[PDB]
């Protein structure tokens, strides 16, 4: 599910809660949360607590403007999952 | 920018009574705001933040509601720890203001002031300038009206007003008039008097002196 | 990469060199790991 | 719990630059949310601006587009800022705030730093101007009269002002400094003692003023 909505989360002027990460070493394996925060590394000559060259931060951040266009508006995004396993299903509507 | 602006500006309690607030948007809010409260010389406590939520640590008498514009705040029992002022903030779009300011007071009776007169010190006459002070104490609630007649005339702009603010305890106002002045003005007006007109008192109240 | 690099007469902003590189063998690895390149971005293709 | 502390009093002088400072005490470093806020004595509080204290990033005001700047040291863990070009409007306490803590960003103050006093002015130091404030038999009201020490032309804020060295404590007021033309100071200290023991005893106040190193003591004459 996703639905537009910058009337809720675009701050005019710009929002600046929103962060997500752009330089990880390993593509992500399905269904893991990474928070934690550390300097990335570029080819040789590595980084280590310091910035600059071959060295980024890995949260940017949306500027989340009302005055953006439709290709940059915030979409709030919710996604669910079911599954049928042996357990008893708990959660569905009928049941009787 | 966000407007925002607040009543009442000045409000009164008694101990253990329920105080509404009321914070007023000049356009469109979602539920975009924070309550704080503000003691005097002190740095800020919040309360409530999101226009709903009562964040930890706090009494659960604390309760905002309201959404789109009006906002309100609501405390159920009124305990000594709530007077101060109180802030909201908006957080919808850029510039974040602020409110106006809402205290509450200690509110019983319209304890009525006595009003004193003290002419100037030698020592200031051979300073260069005049001080004449007139001293009111003990009065209530804060909101007095004080004028000084110098030679049966009115006099603006050479007066200062100092309020102290209000007791613990002693939960009433005391305030201060000075007028100021070059020597000059000093021998050639002879006669001076401060008038205070006050809700307690029945009359409006006049006091004076001469030269010595 | 070297000559678009190093220039005593570097282009001006409107009078850049068009050049139509080609049939070559390019290697990214010393261009990457240079230590000098004060800005190094680009889009499209990631870095590495 | 988190703690923010921070600089001293501080008085500067027109078209100079200022620097306050806070140290963070936070449980965890998640973009920690460096973010000052002002506050011009006794009015509206405005708004500083928001230093990234995860990384980097700067995001500041408009009114004070183009002359204020801020950063953080990272293994002192501390967020500085500069404050350029100032007048004299620009008198204010300054405060730290943020410590968003659970989440990675917010915009609402959570953990404030009790405060930094800056004050601008064109005046220098300057002792004490002291007079005493003695009063009438006119005025015996219920056998009462008031009585002060009133202090002049003093800079800076503050002057602590006692009566006897704490020997009294009855009915003690104090009012707060207030501006004059001039660009000085000025407090009235007031105290009221029963009219019956008035030429029979002995009341002198003691002002104090530290960054003067001035004390000054003097007896009221009825």
């Amino acid at each position: 599910i996703a639905w537009n909505s910058n009337n809720l989360d675009s701050k005019v002027g710009g929002n600046y809660n929103y962060l997500y990460r752009l330089f990880r070493k390993s593509n992500l394996k399905p269904f893991e949360r990474d928070i934690s925060t550390e300097i990335y590394q570029a080819g040789s000559t590595p980084c280590n607590g310091v910035e600059g060259f071959n060295c980024y931060f890995p949260l940017q951040s949306y500027g989340f403007q009302p005055t953006n266009g439709v290709g940059y508006q915030p979409y709030r995004v919710v996604v669910l999952s079911f599954e049928l396993l042996h357990a008893p299903a708990t959660v569905c509507g009928p049941k009787k | 920018d966000i407007q925002m602006t607040q009543s009442p500006s000045t409000l009164s309690a008694s101990v253990g009574d329920r105080v509404t607030i009321t914070c007023r948007a000049s356009q469109s809010i979602s539920s975009w705001l924070a309550w704080y409260q503000q003691k005097p010389g002190k740095a800020p406590k919040l309360l409530i933040y999101d226009a709903s939520s009562l964040e930890s640590g706090v009494p659960s008498r604390f309760s905002g509601s309201g959404s789109g514009t009006e906002f309100t705040l609501t405390i159920s029992s009124l305990q000594p720890d709530d007077f101060a002022t109180y802030y909201c903030q908006q957080y919808n779009g850029y510039p974040w203001t602020f409110g106006q300011g809402t205290k509450v007071e200690i509110k019983r009776t319209v304890a009525a002031p006595s009003v004193f007169i003290f002419p100037p010190s030698d020592e200031q006459l051979k300073s260069g300038t005049a001080s004449v002070v007139c001293l009111l104490n003990n009065f209530y609630p804060r909101e007095a009206k004080v004028q000084w007649k110098v030679d049966n005339a009115l006099q603006s702009g050479n007066s200062q007003e100092s309020v102290t603010e209000q007791d613990s305890k002693d939960s009433t106002y005391s305030l201060s008039s000075t007028l100021t002045l070059s020597k000059a003005d000093y021998e050639k007006h002879k006669v001076y008097a401060c008038e205070v007109t006050h809700q307690g008192l029945s009359s409006p109240v006049t006091k004076s002196f001469n030269r010595g | 990469f070297g000559e678009v690099f190093n220039a005593t007469r570097f282009a001006s902003v409107y009078a850049w060199n068009r050049k139509r590189i080609s049939n070559c063998v390019a290697d990214y690895s010393v261009l990457y790991n240079s230590a000098s390149f004060s800005t190094f971005k680009c889009y499209g293709v990631s870095p590495t | 719990q988190v703690q923010l502390v921070q600089s001293g009093a501080e008085v500067k002088k027109p078209g100079a630059s200022v620097k306050v400072s806070c140290k963070a005490s936070g449980y965890t470093f998640t973009t920690y949310a460096m973010h000052w806020v002002r506050q011009a004595p006794g009015q509206r509080l405005e708004w500083m601006g928001w230093i990234n204290a995860g990384n980097g990033n700067t995001k500041y005001s408009q009114k004070f587009q183009g002359r204020v700047t801020i950063t953080r040291d990272t293994s002192a863990s501390t967020a500085y800022m500069e404050l350029s070009s100032l007048r004299s409007e620009d008198t204010a306490v300054y405060y730290c705030a943020g410590g968003g803590g659970r989440r990675l960003q917010f915009d609402y103050f959570d953990y404030w730093g009790q405060g930094t006093l800056v004050t601008v002015s064109s005046a220098s130091t300057k002792g004490p101007s002291v007079f005493p404030l003695a009063p009438s038999s006119k005025s015996t009201s219920g056998g009462t009269a008031a009585l002060g020490c009133l202090v002049k032309d003093y800079f800076p804020e503050p002057v602590t002002v006692s009566w006897n060295s704490g020997a009294l404590t009855s009915g003690v007021h104090t009012f707060p400094a207030v501006l004059q033309s001039s660009g000085l100071y000025s407090l009235s200290s007031v105290v009221t003692v029963p009219s019956s023991s008035l030429g029979t005893q002995t009341y002198i106040c003691n002002v104090n003023h530290k960054p003067s190193n001035t004390k000054v003591d003097k007896k009221v004459e009825p």
